[PDB]
């Protein structure tokens, strides 16, 4: 393969914000890449958008800035954005763009690969079956999670969900490759989130397998656009081109859309919901549709996406799209935290497609499945016990309700609360699952089958 | 344990400098030698320019490769000064190819002002009738574009292959 | 070259001969000279925010072109005056004009240049030597009480040829010489920096030091710390404006750069009448705090477009001061000002409106602007270590906390002080919303508590949850009376009014609550906490008892003694040592042990 | 103290390693650095010039 | 409302 | 000065809403004023707003009817617009853009000013400190009014604010003198404006009287320019002739209404519940201009009253209020139900300026300590009236009784007054603590012990 001498022009006819205009240039190419020379000695980089007749549209990934009319190069290339891939990319940080942040030298090129990527076949896609250990009772139990799912995080403003990130890195692991390479972007976050994730897996000794993006909140935001893409490409080709099981984590989605928001308010189109373009539904759909085994090889990817939350309606755009496309969700509630919970989860919001893999043969137990359902029909009447509580006096309640209400404190104050490092095994969940169940007298436990219940309630 | 646990991080993070730091280490040496390669071509390539014969071959490939790439009615040449006796020639020889190949009429002409700087080890540019497009096909940018296109290979053949490379697809 | 206009719409100008022209470019518009900047270009056309007032101009004036981006200017004097919403010395223009108004079109040079200055050289510079740029290379008596000391700004080195002995020199006047290939470069004490960009500094460091800030509330329950970034929400009347005073008037710091815009003048005046009064001390020397602040003031009713440069100009001359080393604070005032004359630029540009008519890179702006804050070690080969911190305060419409500009907002600060409309309204004049406020400093702060306040750090938790049960306790009595709870919850109750009445009420004008020194809020804590201690012990004690003591009994039987703990706080600082203070409090709480043991 | 002599130790030895690696990928380039640079001056001689694909008469 | 209206306004040219 | 003649065009290119179209001018310049000359013989006036080539907008202040493309022509003046101005207008009355209508003669103008002013530099104005004896317990006690300080007056429908209006500038004082009092409306009831002249005829201070008269059957638009004039005016008084000059505007909420409809008509950028988003800017430019400044004896006091569309507090109009002046008066139409002539929310009813004219030296010692306290008995007194209102009778306490006695007692003296009393302010202060005395010594934590040694018995 090879190319012929790129053109060059000087003839910016435009300037809106973060887009330039050109004219008079000879068979466009759609998302082609072009690199531009200010009057000063700056070098920067864009994508082509839209062509019309002799007309190109550009985007600048490092802002626009010092642009004039008659003084501006461009350049263009041959193809599409394609990136350098190499295994060696494990223990180097880059920047939002992929430019090398650290004091190391360029990527060696070991591969060129196509940024958007490549669909699969349907046919190919095997279902992800194998049950992760996350050492966290609330995450394991009720919404476990299978190697090559894609479950994101909810988490409204001054929550902890860093810390839960840290937490699921530290504590990964499988049910009985001894760990998993991850692949962390960051998108417009304070030095602090920054320092702590470096911090964290420096002292875990986890650089050796772990290559970073950082995206700050002072970098120019069109990056933003590009940076996701930057991280999946890598993801996908350690998980098919070297069959290593990889966790790849991103972050604070809304920068994202809020991106896409600025690139089409730029453009002038049909805003949808709430200025938001219509089609950022399919490009959700592009950035998140790469997970999941597939046979003749090993390894896979588990994707784990961070969404901060506007205020705090469930109901925003946002998380409604990202609700039809990832097949679970695990909610942080603000309430708990108030109520001084280090991992402040409500399970009622919560959800996981686990009905197929936690069973009991080859899983943890044949009783596990059961018992979380029961649990969670029972937190369900507390609150609703609860809820009661609030209308009218203590005089009111029964026997019922005071055993709902203890179950209720029990429960928060010694299931769900639970210490950082504080790994648990899946057996002690469920064995501390039992002995909340054990509170309640064996005959309103409806949902236990008959045989579990003389089984394992004595 | 409070003493022991500290004791005990310090010593990782220690360690974990360590390893990063030989790594990067490594890695420069790597680019190093890369970029040593490069300066050889670099030298290679100035030692092939001083052929006359098989310069001027190459000088009427490129050229007609940029009247190609133009296509405009005006055009206009740069090179080197004192290899202007072989452009004109150049010239004159590409032009009725292109007219017989475009089917269509060209005037172009050779700055006798402006000249490539002495530090081009060889090349030509091209401009539109305006001096608002141009084309630098000069041995400078077409060695940087075929090492760009031509780094996997490079590696390759100069490192060997990644045994972890399990599928080529 | 020059441009000629082409039409006027407001603040924003269209003109044309552009075609050489840049974007972020200042301009001059009219016969009389306006400054302006580039914004959009198409063609040879192009377009124009201009900072000032819009009339009297006509269909093709002239449009001088300059250079450069907008850009301030940095040395000796800036300390104590005012300046409007680009640089311009404002007493300097009443002065000149002698009229009360401003000229439209005024020009007046940032500093004056007639004002010596008794530099010193470094001691440590030898002829040869090299710097590399971003290094002290003097110093300056400015005023008696900070020392400014002239650094060469970065992107410059060279070896030195000559450096000027010690004297009076004025400005403009050449001090040092570099030369680094062959070229001179002189230099003045006065140097230049664009808006718009960022000073590089050679690193970053985490948050260590706690900011005290002399409330009560505020240091007891969610402190800021030095470098640290805040916010304050509040409905459309809340005493904001007082905060940010008081916080100027008794901070730990040692530059204030107070910027307040879209604000009524009144205010200015005032605090001119008494920065000048009030004093502090600093190594045995008494002198006024205007000698350590620094104003900029954008009336509401200047142009709307001047704002953005008020906001800007800001945190550059902070960042400045910042790289000279020093710790700074400033009181960012109304964003949302900035936020709504934005609104009105990107209006009448028409562009694709976003969420409530802001336009969308709204928030990318205000991270962009945010981000700018924090502790760091500084360019110099002379050691040095400063921190910005930034003071924020929001007025949302309605006093409703969905607009996006709040929501935006906390997306970024760490640290958030929303304000009660209801406590205002009964005068709480502190009214902060404990319920809904949270920091993220409650880390990296334990160990100063630890060498210093060890005893603190439980207290203020066990408040938490007392204020926490009051509230779950609250809307039970509000449906259902009294005479239904037990004595550890009245108690309870009363101990949260106790708390509320005394340790949260704060009265910044009177003499003996203008500030409030730590160690008496520490001593009033430990008190109420050791009161309810011993109150909760006493009714558990007698709650199995024929003789149960109920709150009436406590009530009645040391009356006397809530009276002092309620009087305790009407001590001054001043005009009283802090031996006699806690000596009256250990007092007190011995007369409470004993009021116990009677019982 | 022991930490820092292993400390010490562990830098000798990782030195070691990375003079040892520098040492063989030294030779690998040299096996066949000419062969590859004339595989690339063969390259960068062959031109072809045509016309764009798309291009219409 | 408003984003349609203007949307209209600009597909009128 | 302009020697050169003016140039007559008649390009109306097109007409839409308030606005017309011009083509061909030659050097338009910006915010411009143009007559205008119908087919048939009458005359208007307008402003221009935006230009661009040899285009031009004007927006016409008598609306737009009946305007031909072929017969109209208009005018250039080739300024701002400016106005007469002059010590004369007092003992006079106007209508809206200072047309006489008293069948008197044109002013005669002994200067000519910029009808938008100009801002002040904030290093020379002088902060206000001088307390003003309004005779109200209400204002004085638990507020504060200030010679050049602003402050509105909330309102809504029926409500007599009108009244209080007539009192304060009726019995205007100063506690131990001219006040050229200026009085414009804007489309409010024409027999609302007669109440207002027959108050200053009985009065009898028509030598300090100057009228800017708008009913609403006037043109919507021209409501935009009625206010700045009557401000441009007192502006001239004050920092030219040492008046010290009080001003009074009806109904900035017609202000509003007319800006949104232009706004609208300009299909502008909107904000809250379709108001035009910037509101802000403009009303700041209406307000700054007051206080004093160093150097002259003259001031600027400005009294506006707004109506509310309903009960509501948070609707845009009174929250863009908000942040300029610094304080506000509340009429509450509950109070109004109760029959009280001066029905004054005191709760929700702060002044910002409560500093520099209060304690020893301005009023007396305490002061402060007493309108605090005050305040707090009094929000104490709703909250157990709240509670009373659901738990009962039987289980309120003795405290709960003294509370509502203190709140009896001070809603019947304190805000009680008539519609021509005149109260000094050391007799309210007398009366503060008269109601204050009810409570027990120990229960005013709010008070100093020294103030409460003083002054309890």
């Amino acid at each position: 393969y090879l190319s012929q001498p790129r053109l060059t022009y000087k003839t910016v006819s435009g300037v809106n914000g973060p887009l330039v205009i050109l004219d008079h240039v000879k068979f466009p190419r759609y998302a082609e890449i072009v690199h531009l020379t200010l009057p000063d000695g700056t070098k920067r980089s864009g994508q082509v958008l839209e062509v019309s007749g002799s007309k190109a549209v550009v985007q600048v990934f490092e802002g626009t800035s010092g642009i004039d009319a008659k003084k501006t190069s461009c350049e263009f290339t041959g193809d599409i954005l394609r990136t350098p891939v190499s295994e060696d990319m494990l223990g180097r940080v880059f920047n939002g763009s992929g430019k090398p942040i650290d004091r190391g030298p360029v990527v060696l090129a070991e591969d060129f690969l196509d940024i958007m990527g490549q669909p699969i076949n349907p046919q190919c896609r095997i279902y992800p079956e194998e049950m992760i250990q996350t050492g966290i009772s609330a995450i394991d139990g009720m919404n476990s999670i299978a190697r090559g799912q894609k479950i994101p995080i909810f988490s409204a403003a001054g929550l902890p969900h860093n810390e839960i990130a840290a937490q699921i890195c530290r504590q990964a692991g499988l049910v009985k490759e001894e760990n998993f390479a991850i692949v962390f972007a960051a998108m417009g976050v304070n030095m602090e989130t920054a320092r702590f994730f470096k911090s964290d897996f420096e002292e875990n000794g986890s650089m050796d397998n772990v290559c970073l993006f950082l995206n700050l909140a002072n970098d120019p935001t069109i990056e933003r656009i590009i940076t996701p893409r930057l991280a999946l490409t890598t993801a996908e080709f350690l998980a098919y081109q070297c069959e290593k099981h990889v966790l790849v984590i991103l972050t604070d989605m809304s920068s994202y859309a809020e991106a896409l928001r600025e690139v089409s308010a730029a453009r002038e189109e049909v805003p949808g919901r709430r200025g938001f373009p219509g089609y950022m539904y399919t490009d959700l759909a592009t950035i998140y549709e790469r997970a999941g085994r597939v046979e003749g090889r090993n390894g896979s990817i588990t994707q784990i996406p961070i969404l901060t939350m506007p205020n705090d309606d469930i109901t925003h755009p946002i998380p409604d799209l990202t609700g039809y496309i990832t097949e679970g969700q695990i909610y942080v509630d603000r309430q708990l935290h108030n109520r001084q919970i280090y991992p402040p989860i409500n399970v009622l919001p919560s959800l996981s497609r686990l009905m197929k893999s936690a069973i009991g043969e080859g899983m943890t137990r044949k009783d596990h499945a059961d018992v979380s359902n029961q649990l969670y029909a029972c937190y369900a009447i507390g609150k609703d016990v609860q809820a009661m509580k609030a209308v009218v006096g203590e005089e009111a309640l029964t026997s019922d309700d005071l055993l709902y209400l203890e179950f209720l404190q029990k429960f928060e104050k010694n299931f769900i609360t639970q210490g950082p490092y504080e790994n648990r095994t899946v057996y002690e969940t469920l064995d501390i699952g039992w002995q909340l169940l054990r509170i309640f007298p064996k005959e309103m436990l409806k949902r236990i089958p008959q045989s579990t219940l003389s089984e394992f309630y004595p | 344990e409070k003493k022991e646990k500290q004791i005990e991080q310090q010593k990782k993070i220690q360690m974990s400098n360590l390893m990063n730091q030989a790594r990067l280490k490594v890695l420069r040496a790597r680019d190093d030698l890369i970029t040593d390669l490069l300066n050889e071509a670099k030298q290679r390539l100035s030692k092939v320019v001083k052929d006359t014969t098989r310069y001027q071959v190459l000088l009427d490939g490129l050229v007609l490769q940029g009247l190609y790439q133009l296509l405009e009615p005006r055009m206009i040449v740069r090179c080197r000064k004192q290899d202007f006796p072989l452009v004109k020639a150049a010239v004159q020889k590409a032009i009725p190819m292109y007219k017989i190949a475009t089917k269509k009429d060209v005037d172009v002409q050779i700055d006798q002002e402006a000249y490539l700087p002495e530090e081009i080890a060889g090349g030509v540019e091209i401009y539109n009738g305006d001096r608002k497009i141009k084309v630098s096909n000069t041995l400078e940018s077409r060695l940087d574009l075929i090492a760009q296109q031509m780094m996997p290979e490079v590696r390759g053949a100069l490192f060997g292959a990644n045994a972890n490379r399990k599928f080529l697809d | 070259t020059f441009g000629y206009v082409h039409g006027v719409s407001g603040p924003v100008v269209t003109a044309c001969d552009m075609a050489g022209a840049a974007m972020y470019e200042l301009v001059r518009v009219g016969h009389s000279e306006l400054v302006g900047e580039i914004i959009r270009l198409e063609g040879d056309m192009a377009t124009i925010q201009v900072y000032e007032e819009t009339s009297g101009v006509s269909v093709g004036d002239p449009v001088l072109r300059t250079g450069k981006p907008l850009s301030v200017e940095l040395g000796p004097g800036i300390m104590g005056a005012i300046f409007d919403g680009i640089q311009r010395p404002l007493s300097d223009i009443s002065s000149q004009t002698q009229s009360i108004y401003i000229p439209r079109g005024v020009n007046v040079s940032a500093l004056s240049r007639d004002i010596k200055w008794e530099f010193i050289p470094s001691k440590n510079l030898r002829v040869g030597s090299h710097i590399t740029g971003g290094d002290i290379y003097g110093i300056v008596n400015e005023n008696s009480l900070i020392k400014h000391k002239i650094m060469l700004p970065p992107r410059n080195r060279g070896s030195v040829t000559y450096i000027a002995p010690p004297g009076n020199y004025d400005a403009s006047d050449v001090v040092l010489e570099l030369e680094f290939e062959g070229v001179k470069e002189k230099f003045s004490m006065v140097q230049v920096w664009p808006v718009r960009q960022v000073r590089p500094v050679t690193e970053k460091l985490p948050a260590n030091h706690p900011l005290l800030t002399g409330q009560r509330v505020l240091d007891a329950l969610f402190p800021c710390v030095q470098g640290g970034t805040t916010a304050i929400p509040g409905a459309f009347g809340c005493g904001k404006t007082v905060i940010s005073q008081s916080l100027s008037k008794y901070s730990n710091s040692d530059v204030i750069i107070y910027v307040g815009c879209g604000e009524r003048g009144n205010e200015m005046s005032e605090v001119l009448r008494d920065f000048p009064e009030l004093t502090m001390e600093v190594d045995g020397k008494v002198e006024s705090i205007m000698k350590r602040t620094a104003l900029v003031a954008n009336t509401s009713n200047m142009p709307v477009a001047a704002r953005e440069a008020s906001i800007y100009t800001g945190i550059t001359l902070s960042e400045y001061f910042r790289d000279m080393g020093y710790h700074v604070s400033m009181m960012a005032d109304s964003t949302s000002r900035w936020a709504e004359a934005l609104r009105e630029i990107s209006g009448r540009l028409a562009e694709m409106p976003a969420d409530s008519g802001y336009p969308a890179y709204l928030g990318a702006r205000l991270a962009s602007f945010y981000e700018r804050a924090g502790r760091v070690k500084c360019l110099g080969n002379p050691e040095r270590e400063g921190s910005v911190s930034i003071v924020g305060a929001v007025s949302p419409p309605g006093g409703d906390f969905s607009d996006p500009v709040t929501s935006a907002t906390l997306g970024i600060v760490q640290v958030f002080w929303g304000l009660d409309k209801k406590l205002a309204q009964r005068k709480h004049f502190p009214s902060v919303n404990w319920l809904i406020s949270y920091s993220k400093y409650m880390r990296a702060l334990d160990e100063y508590y630890d060498k210093h306040f060890t005893e603190f750090v439980p207290l203020r938790t066990k408040a938490k949850e007392i204020l926490q049960e009051e509230e779950d306790l609250a809307e039970i009595v509000q449906l259902v009376g009294k005479a239904s709870l037990a004595e550890t919850d009245k108690i309870t109750l009363e101990v949260a009014k106790l708390i509320k009445d005394d340790f949260l009420q704060q009265n910044g004008y009177t003499p003996y609550d203008r500030f409030c020194p730590f160690y008496k809020t520490v001593g009033m804590l430990s008190n109420m906490i050791s009161f309810y201690d011993m109150a909760r012990r006493a009714v558990e004690t007698t709650a199995q008892s024929d003789n149960k003591i109920t709150w009436s009994i406590i009530r009645e039987h040391m009356g006397e003694i809530l009276y002092k703990l309620s009087s305790m706080k009407f001590k001054d600082p001043v005009k009283d040592g802090e031996a006699k203070i806690k000596a009256d409090y250990a007092q007190l709480l011995e007369d409470m042990q004993n009021a116990f043991r009677s019982l | 103290q022991a930490a820092m002599g292993s400390q010490g130790n562990l830098s000798a030895e990782v030195e070691q390693a990375t003079r040892r690696q520098v040492q063989g990928m030294q030779s690998s380039q040299q096996r066949n650095r000419e062969r590859v640079l004339a595989q690339l001056l063969g390259m960068v001689c062959e031109v072809r010039p045509q016309v764009h694909p798309n291009y219409r008469v | 409302f408003y984003r349609l209206k203007k949307i209209q306004e600009k597909k009128k040219i």
